[PDB]
C-alpha cells in the first residue's frame, strides 16, 4: 500500500 | 392443410403487428401454423411477439422450431439469443449470437447483440469493437449507433462529438414519428441534447412496455382504500426497490424507513432483489414495519396482488428506467397514489405514475413540461444521503503540521476516527486552531507524527501509539472489509494523505469523482480554462472507468495542459472514496449531469462544490444540494460564472478557508444530511398526497 510519492 | 394458406396468415399479422394490435398478430400467426406447420419465418414471428408479450419460456420453443426448419436463419438465431438473455441464460445468448454470425459473417444484428452483452458486463471496448462492425455491416442501424453512443459517452471518446450528438437528435426524432420504440435508453436520454418533448416522449414509449406485457395477465383494477380505517389511521407507504442492499439508493435512504412514526404511517418495503448478505439489507429489513421479498415473486400478477393485499395508500418507486425495475408492478396501479423517489433523476412519462417528489430548485415550475408527473416539493431539496450514520468519524477531522515553519493545511495530512479526541489527549502538544464550537487539532511534527508519516511512506497497514490503532487510509479493506464498504463505522483511527493519491503537496486540488460519462467535451474546457488561471493547480479524476483516463489526457493536451496537470486515482471502497475528498480544496460538479450520490460525498467532507445547474432535473441536482446547504456562491448562471468562482476559490486563499469553513459546518447545521428532519418533511408531504386523493382529487402539483 505505497503512497506515489514520499513526505 | 397447404402453404400459401397459411403464408397469407402471415401477411395479415405481420401488418395487424405493424399497426400495434400485438394480440391479433398472435391468432394469425398461431393460424399460419395450424394450417403449414413448417413455416419457419411464423414460428419466428410468433415468438418475436410472445417475447414482447415476456411470454419467454413459449417464445424460446418457437424459435427452436424456426431454427430447426431453417437453420440459415441467422435472424431467428439472434432473436432466440435475446430470449435466452432476457431469461438469464447470457451463456446461452452468448452461443445464439456468435453462431449467427459463423453461419452469416455479414448479418449485423448478430454484431450488435453481441456488442449488448459486452456493454451489460463492463466489456466497453469490446462492446465497441463489436458495434463498430454492425456498423460497417449496416450504417442505418439506430440500436446500434445509439447504443455505440452510449459506449464512447461511458470512455470519453469525443470523436465528432458535435455531429453525433445531432444524429441522436435525428434518430429520436425520426422514431417518434414513425412510431417504433426510440433506440435511445430514457436514463441516457438525460446526456444528449434532446428537447424536453423528447426525454419525456422516450420515457413514455418505454413505460408502454411494460403495458404490453401486463396486458397479457388480463387483470381488471383494484379497488383502492378510500380512507385510513383498516389501517388504524395510519397511512400505509410501500417502498419498492431493487437496490436494498450494498448500492448507492440504501447509501441515501437506509435511515428512512426506520425513521417514519409508527402513530401515523405504516412502512412496507417491496425488495425486487435477494438478500445480498450486506448490513444495508439487514436493516431496512430490521427497521421496515413490513419487509417483503418480491424477488422471490417473479410474476407481476401476483407480486402487484401482494401490494394490493398489503393495502398500500402510496406506493413509492425508487427506480424508474434502471437495471433491477418492474415497472409492470406500478402500470398495475395497485396502489392509488403512485410517487417517483430519489433513485430515477427523470420522468417516468408514464400515466400510471402520479407525483415525482422533487423541490422547487431542482426542478422549478417554467420546466414543469419535462416531467408526466405531479410535481410534489420537498421544502429544501430531495436528495437525502445516510453519511451522518454511515460516516460519522468524519464529522471531525486534525492534520499533522509537516512544512513546520510553513503553512497549517486541512488537507494535506488528515486523521479521522471515532476515539481520535482520546488519542490527542494523549499527545503532549497540541495545537487547536479556532474556526473563524468548530476547531482543528493540529499534531506539530514530533516523533509520533513521524511514525504516522513513516508508516504511511513505507506503505505499512497500520500502527500502534500510546495504545491507540492507527490505519493507513489505503489499507482500509484489509483492515475491516465491512468498515471499508461503509456497513460498519470504522472502529480505527484512519490516516489519509495527498501523498497517498499522487496529490501536489504545495498545490490546489479540484476533484471530480463521478464516472467520466457525466463529462463532455464543453466541461474539459471550462475544467482547463480553469487549471490555466490557476497555476499548479490540478484536476483529480478516478478512472472510471480506466479506458477514459488517455481519452482526456489527450483532449487536455489538444488544449494545452501539461500531462501532470490532471491525476488520475482509482475508484476505492466507499469509506475511502468520501474520506479522500477531504484532500480536495474544490469539487467543480459536471453540469451535463452533476453529481447525485457523489455531490453528497464531497459536500460530506467539507470540501466545496461549484455547479451550473441547467434544465434537467439530473442537472440542477447539485444547485439543490448547495442552496440547502446554504452556499449560494457556488452556483453559477453560466460557464464564464462557474470558471470566475472556481478561480477565485484556487487564487484567494482567505476565501477558500472561509467558503471551506461554510460547508464544513453546514454540513451539520444545515437540513442536507438530517435524515430525521427529511423523514418528517416526506411524512407531511405523504399527508398532503392522502388528503388530496381522500376528498376525491385527480393528482395535483403539490407546491404548498
Ligand atoms: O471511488 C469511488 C467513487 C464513487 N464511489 C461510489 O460509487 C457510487 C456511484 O454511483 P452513481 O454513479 O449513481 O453516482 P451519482 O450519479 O448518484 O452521483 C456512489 O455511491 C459513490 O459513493 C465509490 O465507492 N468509490
Amino acid at each position: 500500500f505505497m503512497p506515489k510519492y514520499s513526505i | 392443410m397447404c402453404p400459401t394458406h397459411a403464408d397469407s396468415l402471415n401477411n395479415l399479422a405481420n401488418i395487424k403487428r405493424e399497426q400495434g394490435n400485438i394480440e391479433e398478430a398472435v391468432r394469425l400467426y398461431r393460424k399460419a401454423l395450424e394450417v403449414f406447420p413448417e413455416f419457419a419465418a411464423a414460428h419466428s414471428n410468433l415468438a418475436s411477439v410472445l417475447q414482447q408479450q415476456g411470454k419467454l419460456q413459449e417464445a424460446l420453443m418457437h424459435y427452436k422450431e424456426a431454427i430447426r426448419i431453417s437453420p440459415t436463419f441467422a435472424d431467428a438465431y439472434s432473436n432466440m439469443g435475446n430470449t435466452l438473455k432476457e431469461m438469464q441464460d447470457v451463456q446461452g445468448a452468448l452461443q445464439c449470437y456468435t453462431r449467427a454470425i459463423q453461419i452469416n459473417p455479414a448479418f449485423a444484428d448478430a454484431h450488435s447483440n453481441l456488442a449488448s452483452i459486452h456493454k451489460d458486463s463492463g466489456n466497453i471496448p469490446e462492446a465497441i469493437a463489436s458495434y463498430r462492425t454492425a456498423l460497417k455491416l449496416k450504417p442505418d442501424f439506430p440500436d446500434a449507433y445509439c447504443n455505440l453512443a452510449h459506449c464512447l459517452q461511458i470512455v470519453c471518446d469525443w470523436t465528432d462529438y458535435d455531429e453525433r450528438m445531432k444524429k441522436l437528435v435525428s434518430i429520436v426524432a425520426d422514431q417518434l414519428e414513425k412510431n417504433r420504440l426510440p433506440s435511445v435508453h430514457p436514463h441516457h436520454s438525460m446526456l444528449y441534447p434532446l428537447s424536453h418533448g423528447f426525454r419525456k416522449a422516450i420515457a413514455e414509449r418505454h413505460g408502454n412496455l411494460c403495458l404490453d406485457k401486463i396486458n397479457v395477465l388480463h387483470k381488471p383494477p383494484y379497488e383502492h382504500p378510500k380512507d385510513l380505517k383498516l389501517s388504524d389511521g395510519r397511512l400505509r407507504v410501500g417502498y419498492v426497490s431493487s437496490d436494498f442492499g450494498n448500492h448507492p439508493t440504501s447509501h441515501l435512504m437506509q435511515s428512512i424507513p426506520g425513521m417514519h412514526n409508527p402513530d401515523k404511517f405504516e412502512v412496507f418495503c417491496y425488495a425486487l432483489s435477494p438478500d445480498d448478505g450486506t448490513n444495508f439489507r439487514v436493516k431496512v429489513m430490521a427497521e421496515a414495519n413490513h419487509f417483503i421479498d418480491l424477488s422471490q415473486i417473479p410474476c407481476n400478477g401476483k407480486a402487484a396482488d401482494r401490494i394490493h393485499q398489503d393495502g398500500i395508500h402510496i406506493l413509492v418507486n425508487m427506480n424508474g428506467y434502471t437495471k433491477g425495475a418492474r415497472n409492470e408492478l406500478f402500470a398495475l396501479r395497485p396502489a392509488p397514489i403512485q410517487a417517483m423517489w430519489l433513485g430515477y433523476p427523470g420522468t417516468s412519462g408514464a400515466l400510471f405514475m402520479d407525483y415525482i417528489i422533487t423541490d422547487q430548485e431542482t426542478s422549478p415550475a417554467e420546466v414543469a413540461e419535462q416531467y408526466s408527473e405531479k410535481l410534489a416539493y420537498m421544502p429544501h431539496t430531495f436528495f437525502i444521503g445516510d453519511h451522518a450514520n454511515m460516516f460519522p468519524h468524519l464529522k471531525k477531522k486534525a492534520v499533522i503540521d509537516f512544512k513546520s515553519n510553513g503553512h497549517i493545511y486541512d488537507n494535506r495530512i488528515v486523521l479521522n476516527g471515532i476515539d481520535l479526541k482520546a488519542f490527542l489527549d494523549s499527545l503532549p502538544d497540541v495545537k487547536i486552531v479556532k474556526m473563524k464550537a468548530l476547531n482543528m487539532p493540529v499534531i506539530p511534527m514530533n516523533t509520533i507524527a513521524e511514525a504516522v508519516i513513516e508508516m504511511i511512506n513505507r506503505g505499512q497497514i497500520q500502527i500502534t501509539i500510546n495504545g491507540f490503532s492507527i490505519s493507513n487510509g489505503l489499507a482500509t479493506t484489509q483492515i475491516n472489509n465491512k468498515a471499508a464498504t461503509g456497513e460498519e463505522v470504522p472502529r480505527t483511527i484512519i490516516v489519509t494523505t495527498r501523498s497517498q493519491y499522487g496529490l501536489p503537496e504545495d498545490a490546489i486540488v479540484y476533484c471530480n469523482f463521478n464516472q467520466l460519462y457525466k463529462i463532455d467535451p464543453s466541461t474539459l474546457q471550462m475544467w482547463a480554462n480553469i487549471l490555466k488561471r490557476v497555476p499548479n493547480s490540478v484536476l483529480w479524476l478516478l478512472r472510471f472507468p480506466a479506458v477514459g483516463e488517455p481519452n482526456i489526457q489527450q483532449y487536455a493536451q489538444n488544449m494545452g495542459l501539461p500531462q501532470n496537470r490532471i491525476i488520475f486515482s482509482p475508484v476505492a471502497p466507499k469509506e475511502e472514496h468520501v474520506r479522500r475528498g477531504q484532500l480536495a480544496d474544490v469539487c467543480l460538479d459536471t453540469p451535463l449531469c452533476n453529481g447525485h450520490t457523489t455531490g453528497m460525498d464531497v459536500l460530506w467532507a467539507g470540501t466545496p462544490m461549484v455547479t451550473m445547474p441547467g434544465e434537467t432535473l439530473a442537472s440542477r441536482v447539485a444547485a439543490s444540494q448547495l442552496t440547502c446547504l446554504g452556499c449560494l456562491e457556488l452556483i453559477a448562471k453560466n460557464r464564464q460564472e462557474y470558471e470566475d468562482i472556481a478561480v477565485k476559490l484556487g487564487t484567494d486563499l482567505e476565501y477558500l478557508k472561509k467558503v471551506r469553513g461554510k460547508v464544513w459546518k453546514q454540513r451539520i447545521s444545515s437540513p442536507l444530511f438530517n435524515t430525521k428532519q427529511y423523514t418528517m418533511e416526506l411524512e407531511r408531504l405523504y399527508l398532503q398526497m392522502w388528503e388530496h386523493y381522500a376528498a376525491g382529487n385527480k393528482p395535483d402539483h403539490m407546491i404548498k
